[PDB]
This record gives structure tokens, C-alpha cells and sequence, in this order.
């Protein structure tokens, strides 16, 4: 109805009265809206997620790299970056299998040992990274 | 009750008296614990400029990219931030090698 | 590309969004059937 | 977690919507626990020492 | 020592404020998103 937006839409339960139509965030933007054919609710959701921190070891060493996904749990990480709607390049850090999970979200790229030398990159939450044996 | 209004109070007046051949001496002591709190670090932050500010539009971000290097210093100047923060803990805590 | 540089050095670095992704367009509209009566006003026989 | 914010917990509890837009914050190297074991290590040292 | 820190509950103020503020700060941020700085109206896909 003149209303244009950008996000994924899903189903939603929301309780809107029989006279109402939008629905707005804290920072007053759309975020719920009313369907004109058929008397249904949806909720929209932005597709961006601003997000993923790079952990390099420094190009004049080596070109590997790793990627740590922040504050999102390694169940649905297909799911919440769209794995499958780019390029295969970053589908290889979608996928991994050298997976870990860190209580600031999830690793990618490293293997984890449990004897713990000092602190070489730090990382957080009481994990840090380095670049070793190839 | 009722809200009032007034000069405050300097404290007790408590005069002291002084001779030229006396001294005091105490007799008995007392311990006492005291505390004192001191703020150490806050909390860290990080912004990205393309989502603040042109969010999930094309021709927001085609005119954004020549502005360029503005969200580049803001990234550099909370980089520094962040990672003070850490500087401080660890300075004012890891003081025992052992 | 987020750091205008072809050198990096250690050290955990914070990224921009700038993955590209193709997103399809859908438009809802209501029911609506008449014909807006402009030519009426556009054929009048006299302006006041 | 993100996850939260995907669901409808409290309809962006002004979190999650300070996270759609790009602001994030980030976590500190030491949780308690290693700073606990720096406080307990110190104090034991002083009373012991 | 115990009943001061159960009962003066202002006697942690100092490591209250350091929090609150910050919050404060952010929140006005996402708040400025709302404003028009002289445009047509703040929605930037609705004008575009
Ligand atoms: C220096 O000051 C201290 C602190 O007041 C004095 O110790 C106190 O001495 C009194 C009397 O000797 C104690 O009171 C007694 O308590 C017992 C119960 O334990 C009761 O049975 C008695 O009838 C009497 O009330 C008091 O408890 C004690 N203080 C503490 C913390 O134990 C000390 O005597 C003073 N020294 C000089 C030289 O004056
Ligand atoms: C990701 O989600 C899964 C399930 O939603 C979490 O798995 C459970 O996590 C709880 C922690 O409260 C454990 O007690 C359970 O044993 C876990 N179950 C299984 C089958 O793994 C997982 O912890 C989440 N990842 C996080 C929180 O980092
Ligand atoms: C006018 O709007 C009505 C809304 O109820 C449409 O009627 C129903 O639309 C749903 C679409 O989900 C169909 O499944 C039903 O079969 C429709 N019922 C009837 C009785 O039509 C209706 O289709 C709209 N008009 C047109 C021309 O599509
Ligand atoms: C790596 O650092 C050394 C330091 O002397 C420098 O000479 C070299 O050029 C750097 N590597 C590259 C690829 O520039
Ligand atoms: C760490 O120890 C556990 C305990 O058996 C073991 O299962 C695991 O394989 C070990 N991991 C490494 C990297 O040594
Ligand atoms: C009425 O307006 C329409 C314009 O589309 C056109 O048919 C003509 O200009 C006018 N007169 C008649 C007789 O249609």
C-alpha cells in the first residue's frame, strides 16, 4: 500500500485490534505490517547482520584466515548470514567442520587444544588465537 | 513533614585546649575497617558505519563510498578504545607473576 | 577493502558490511474495481 | 544472543534494536572467574607471606 | 562491614553511573535515527 520496505518477512502473532495497520520499533520504524488482501500479520527482520570480526595472523606471514561470528549460535549460521545466497568462497567459512564455540558466539578456522600456552591474539571471553604448526 | 530550607551545618565546634606544660597521651587503642571502591574499566563498542548510516540500500552506500575515510577513523579511534580497556584491567589486576 | 590497504598485521579486526546478495520484489495491493472519474472534470462543458 | 532477538521475547527490548543497526558491544578478555583467581591468589599470598 | 554493603545501597554508586551513562549515551544514538535533518521525512527508502 505504498509502503516500501527491505527485509525477510515472517508469520506473526502479534495482538493488533481490527482498526490498525502498522507497527512500529523503539526507533520508530516499521516493523510489523497488516497484508491488504487477506487479514494476516507479518513481522520483517533487515538482512544485513552487521557482524563478523576477521582474525588474521598478518599477511607478510601467511594468507589464512579466520572468522568469528558474533553473538550467534552455530546451530543456524547458514541460516542468519545466508550461506547459500553468496559466493561459494565465503560458503567454505559458512560450512567449516573446524567449528568452536566461544561465549562471544562461534570460531571458524582453528582447531582448539586443551594444553594452554600464553596469549598471542587476543580473542576474549578468556580465549586468544595463534598462528603455529604444516 | 514538610520540605525545608536552610544554611547548612560546618560541623561540631569542638575547641581544644593548649598549654605551654601539658601533653595528652592515649591509653587504649582501637581497630577499624574502612572501604573504598574505584571504577576500573567500561564497558568495549564497536560501530559499522554502512549499517548506521545507509541501511540496506544501494544507492545509500554508491553516495556513501566517496565520502570513504570517515567510518574508517571512527573504526580505528574505538579499536582503541576497546583495546584499552583491556590494558587497564590487566594493569591494575595481573600484578602477581605467580 | 574495510582498511584501504594491502598490508595487515595481527591482531582481531572489525568488518563493514559489504557482501552483495540478489533480493527478488513483491508488491500486495487491495481489492479495487471503478474507474477514477478525472476525464469528467477534464471534459467539463463550463469552468467556474 | 541473536537467536533472542530472531524469536519474540519482549519485542525488541531496545537490544536487539540497537543491534539491527549496527552497534554492538563487545566482550571483555577476563571474565570473573580469572578474576577471581587473581583476587584469591593475591589475598592468600598477603595473609601467608 | 557486611551490613553497610547490605544496607547503604547508594555506597555503590560510583561503579552505577559508569554503566547507566554509557547505556544513556548509546540510546540517544539510535534515537537520533529518528530525526529529519531537513529532508523531506527520515525514511530513507521512502524518499528514495
Ligand atoms: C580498652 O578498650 C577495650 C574495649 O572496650 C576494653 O575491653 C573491654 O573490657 C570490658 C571490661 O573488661 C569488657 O566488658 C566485659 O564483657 C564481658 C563479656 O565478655 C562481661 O562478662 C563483663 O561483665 C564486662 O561487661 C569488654 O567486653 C571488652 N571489650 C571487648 C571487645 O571484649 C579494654 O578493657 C580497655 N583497656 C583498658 C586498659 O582500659
Ligand atoms: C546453541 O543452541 C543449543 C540448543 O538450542 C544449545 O545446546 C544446549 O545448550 C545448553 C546450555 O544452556 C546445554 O545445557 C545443553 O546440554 C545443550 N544441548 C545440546 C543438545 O547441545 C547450545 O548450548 C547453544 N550454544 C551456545 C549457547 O553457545
Ligand atoms: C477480494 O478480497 C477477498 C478477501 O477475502 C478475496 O477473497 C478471498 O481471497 C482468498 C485469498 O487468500 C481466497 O483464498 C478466497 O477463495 C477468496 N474468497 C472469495 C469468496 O473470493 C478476493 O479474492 C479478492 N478479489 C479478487 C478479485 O481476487
Ligand atoms: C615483511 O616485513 C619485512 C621487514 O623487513 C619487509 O622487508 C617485507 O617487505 C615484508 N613483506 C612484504 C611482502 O612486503
Ligand atoms: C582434551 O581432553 C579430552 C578429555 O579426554 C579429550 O576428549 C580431548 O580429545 C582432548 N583434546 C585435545 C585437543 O587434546
Ligand atoms: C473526454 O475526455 C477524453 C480524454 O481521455 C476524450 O474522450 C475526449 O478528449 C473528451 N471528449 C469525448 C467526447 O470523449
Amino acid at each position: 500500500n505504498g509502503l516500501t520496505g527491505t527485509g525477510v518477512l515472517t508469520e506473526s502473532n502479534k495482538k493488533f485490534l481490527p482498526f490498525q495497520q502498522f507497527g512500529r520499533d523503539i526507533a520508530d520504524t516499521t516493523d510489523a505490517v497488516r497484508d491488504p488482501q487477506t487479514l494476516e500479520i507479518l513481522d520483517i527482520t533487515p538482512c544485513s547482520f552487521g557482524g563478523v570480526s576477521v582474525i588474521t595472523p598478518g599477511t607478510n606471514t601467511s594468507n589464512q584466515v579466520a572468522v568469528l561470528y558474533q553473538g550467534v549460535n552455530c546451530t543456524e549460521v547458514p541460516v542468519a548470514i545466508h550461506a547459500d545466497q553468496l559466493t561459494p568462497t565465503w560458503r567454505v567459512y559458512s560450512t567449516g567442520s573446524n567449528v568452536f564455540q566461544t561465549r562471544a558466539g562461534c570460531l571458524i578456522g582453528a582447531e582448539h587444544v586443551n594444553n594452554s600456552y600464553e596469549c598471542d591474539i587476543p580473542i576474549g571471553a578468556g580465549i586468544c588465537a595463534s598462528y603455529q604448526t604444516s | 513533614q514538610s520540605i525545608i530550607a536552610y544554611t547548612m551545618s560546618l560541623g561540631a565546634e569542638n575547641s581544644v585546649a593548649y598549654s605551654n606544660n601539658s601533653i595528652a597521651i592515649p591509653t587504649n587503642f582501637t581497630i577499624s575497617v574502612t572501604t573504598e571502591i574505584l571504577p576500573v574499566s567500561m564497558t568495549k563498542t564497536s560501530v559499522d558505519c554502512t549499517m548506521y548510516i545507509c541501511g540496506d540500500s544501494t544507492e545509500c552506500s554508491n553516495l556513501l563510498l566517496q565520502y570513504g575515510s570517515f567510518c574508517t577513523q571512527l573504526n580505528r579511534a574505538l579499536t582503541g578504545i576497546a583495546v584499552e580497556q583491556d590494558k587497564n584491567t590487566q594493569e591494575v589486576f595481573a600484578q602477581v607473576k605467580q | 577493502c574495510t582498511l584501504k590497504s594491502f598490508t595487515v598485521e595481527k591482531g582481531i579486526y572489525q568488518t563493514s558490511n559489504f557482501r552483495v546478495q540478489p533480493t527478488e520484489s513483491i508488491v500486495r495491493f487491495p481489492n479495487i474495481t471503478n474507474l477514477c472519474p478525472f476525464g469528467e472534470v477534464f471534459n467539463a462543458t463550463r469552468f467556474a | 544472543q541473536y537467536g533472542d532477538c530472531l524469536g519474540d521475547i519482549a519485542a525488541r527490548d531496545l537490544i536487539c534494536a540497537q543491534k539491527f543497526n549496527g552497534l554492538n558491544v563487545l566482550p571483555p578478555l577476563l571474565t570473573d572467574e580469572m578474576i577471581a583467581q587473581y583476587t584469591s591468589a593475591l589475598l592468600a599470598g598477603t595473609i601467608t607471606s | 562491614i557486611q551490613d553497610s554493603l547490605s544496607s547503604t545501597p547508594s555506597a555503590l554508586g560510583k561503579l552505577q553511573d559508569v554503566v547507566n551513562q554509557n547505556a544513556q549515551a548509546l540510546n540517544t544514538l539510535v534515537k537520533q535515527l529518528s530525526s529529519n535533518f531537513g529532508a523531506i521525512s527520515s525514511v530513507l527508502n521512502d524518499i528514495l
